[PDB]
């Protein structure tokens, strides 16, 4: 869980 | 959200849109696994509403979204509609979500975890950006 | 509502401090966040308040209620998931 494949940015 | 900004598409893969039968977005929710969504009890979800996973632009018809039927609505019996306390509902999906790069689960905390005042977190959603 | 998904960073408050704004409306199963120049607003209800810990995002709040005008200097109120997760676990287990 909890780790997006597409990383969020600010 | 007021004074937020647009997200990287697909970067909050647990975020879902709860839509009524006319396709109107009325609440958000979060996938906690392929079969279950956590949302607020005051959203008043019914099994005629739809969970939409994988969405970024609700104005777009080219996204590969998943429109998921709701089998049953579990409103926490502790919810108090007068004080809005214990504001949590679980949605059991009729058919599992298919997890992908844009669709996956958020983690849940341990009951004893400490998230201290002053910690910066993030909220997401398609709420109004101006009231 | 905006077509595209929005995000905002915002800080957690203590309940004690939040009660300076909302008084006895604030219960133990609530957590406040915001009052920082951003605000959740109508249509955000039910979505996540997540905090990054040990490299992963954890659901600490659920958008619950706040200022009727989505005031960015008032704290928003979120269902406190630590107070609710034993129920979530129980529900998944039995169904």
């Amino acid at each position: 869980c909890g780790v997006p494949a597409i990383q969020p940015v600010l | 959200i007021v004074n937020g900004e647009e997200a990287v598409p697909g970067s909050w893969p647990w975020q879902v849109s709860l839509q009524d039968k006319t396709g109107f977005h009325f609440c958000g929710g979060s996938l906690i696994n392929e079969n279950w969504v956590v949302t607020a009890a005051h959203c008043g979800v019914t099994t005629s509403d739809v969970v939409v996973a994988g969405e970024f632009d609700q104005g777009s018809s080219s996204e590969k979204i998943q429109k998921l039927k709701i089998a049953k609505v579990f409103k926490n019996s502790k919810y108090n509609s007068l004080t809005i306390n214990n504001d949590i509902t679980l949605l059991k999906l009729s058919t599992a979500a298919s997890f992908s790069q844009t669709v996956s689960a958020v983690c849940l905390p341990s009951a004893s975890d400490d998230f201290a005042a002053g910690t910066t977190c993030v909220t997401t959603g398609w709420g109004l950006t101006r009231y | 509502t905006p077509d595209r998904l929005q995000q905002a960073s915002l800080p957690l408050l203590s309940n004690t401090n939040c009660k300076k704004y909302w008084g006895t409306k604030i219960k133990d199963a609530m957590i406040c966040a915001g009052a920082s120049g951003v605000s959740s607003c109508m249509g955000d209800s039910g979505g996540p308040l997540v905090c990054k810990k040990n490299g992963a995002w954890t659901l600490v709040g659920i958008v619950s209620w706040g200022s009727s005008t989505c005031s960015t200097s008032t704290p928003g109120v979120y269902a406190r998931v630590t107070a609710l997760v034993n129920w979530v676990q129980q529900t998944l287990a039995a169904n």
